């Protein structure tokens, strides 16, 4: 029901996808995607889908 | 008891369901705000702007405000409560915290008058039935839409507006010989209560004098606590030390983001279509009924 | 909301591909979708300040994180796992649904 929803800011953010070992990508992986460097802020709404 | 004509597991969703309606961290329906005309320095939409120290409250009401000829020309006069006399211009009222409760029945003039004093007379004007949410904005994407003070003084009372709150800790810093700029950021509109109810971690970024940023936050130990699953089949966190009972998760207002569910593997099946066999009675004459 | 969850592509690793802060995370396998959470930015994050305030956080005995397989209910009869327990990043609004 509450999911996070990461505003991020577009001058201090790398745009590609971050690379980790090949077993932590698929554990750690998209969460270091979704807590990428330079996130502004960090809200917990309701889930949209 | 007709238990509202429900179900027994539909009530028992409906204990949880109230827990997530008076969360604060999903309440984002703010109401209360404040006419102001203070600078913007270090914009934070957490940033309440204080009362300063020699400010006289006033009630507002429609008795205040009425025409008079002053200087060859009707203006809309003041009349402050406490002493009484009359301040036919803007550019030298008092300080006057002024607290409009309802807004109705408010005359255009009026309302063109305390925006007025605010920007010429230095006052503060709280406004509690603005109902509005907020959308924090980033610092490259700038603010794409403003809030005219026309529309937070004439306009119906249930009406929900949108204001862009921006969070000024990313902004770029400027060189050390580049010559300044001229005009300032101003700010008219500000919040009662605080902003960002919902905001869990701000600045994942790296200052390079200090250690951590200026009011850079960290995610809270709740959030990262799976803890166990009880018995019953309420979600426990772990126990803060020995023989401790672990609290449950839905008497505190935290928010957990890692939680044991009971699901079923792919042995259970639930809801298919069993298949029986039926064998007919040999006589229907040879049934009994009674007394059975 | 009256869903009811059975275990879906869940994949199990290996112990020596995961790094050592994972596997002392990892209860044995997992969901293919799971989820974001923040406590999986240990000793993988770039910044200086949240690495040491989640590791500071996690060292506490007040809280310990995981994800997946806990709990086991095997039947009476039949000797098969019937009701697992996974330990997903998933809100304890839905999860307690």
């Amino acid at each position: 029901y509450l999911t996070y929803s990461v505003k991020y800011e577009d001058q201090f953010t790398k745009k590609d996808k971050l690379r980790a070992s090949e077993a932590d990508d698929r554990i750690v992986g998209p969460t270091v995607n979704l807590f990428k460097y330079g996130a502004a802020v960090v809200n917990i709404d309701l889930n949209r889908d | 008891w007709s238990r509202y004509f429900l179900d027994e597991l539909r009530l028992r969703r409906l204990s949880v369901g109230l827990r997530l309606i008076t969360n604060p961290r999903i309440a984002r329906r703010f109401d209360g705000v404040r006419i102001m005309y203070l600078t913007d320095d270090d914009p934070d939409p957490d940033f309440v702007p204080d009362v300063p120290e020699g400010y006289v409250a006033v009630q507002y009401a429609h008795r205040l405000f009425s025409s008079s000829l002053a200087n060859k020309r009707n203006r809309v006069t003041y009349t402050h409560p406490p002493t009484g006399m009359a301040y036919p211009s803007p550019t030298g009222r008092p300080h006057v915290h002024m607290t409009i409760n309802e807004r109705a029945g408010m005359s255009k003039l009026v309302a063109d008058n305390i925006i007025a004093s605010v920007i010429k007379s230095n006052w503060v004007v709280d406004i509690h039935d603005i109902e509005y949410t907020a959308e924090v904005m980033t610092p490259s994407e700038g603010y794409t839409q403003h809030v005219d003070a026309e529309s937070i003084m004439t306009a119906p009372k249930g009406k929900l507006f949108h204001l862009q709150f921006m969070d000024g800790l990313l902004r770029p810093e400027p060189s050390a010989f580049d010559p300044p700029a001229s005009g300032e950021d101003m700010r008219l509109i500000y919040p009662l209560q605080p902003i960002s109810v919902a905001r869990s971690m701000r600045a994942i970024v790296n200052h390079n004098e200090v250690d951590r940023p200026r009011g850079a936050v960290a995610p809270s130990s709740y959030e990262m606590d799976t803890g166990t699953l009880s018995r019953n089949g309420d979600l426990l966190y772990s126990p803060v030390a020995n023989g401790q009972v672990g609290i449950p998760k839905l008497e505190v207002d935290h928010i957990s983001f890692s939680n044991v569910v009971s699901m079923m593997t792919a042995n259970i099946r639930t809801g298919d279509d069993m298949a029986v066999e039926r064998v007919n009675p040999d006589d229907v004459r040879a049934i009994n009924i009674r007394n059975a | 909301d009256n869903r009811l969850v059975i275990v879906g592509e869940t994949t199990t690793p290996m112990s020596n591909t995961l790094s050592t802060v994972v596997n002392n995370v990892l209860r044995t396998t997992y969901h293919n979708n799971v989820g974001v959470n923040p406590a999986l930015l240990r000793d993988f994050t770039q910044v200086n300040w949240l690495n040491r305030d989640i590791t500071n956080m996690l060292q506490q005995a007040g809280t310990k994180y995981g994800l997946g397989l806990t709990e086991t209910r095997l039947d009476y009869v039949r000797l098969v796992k019937t009701i697992v327990g996974h330990a997903l990043n998933i809100d304890h609004f839905a999860a307690s649904v």
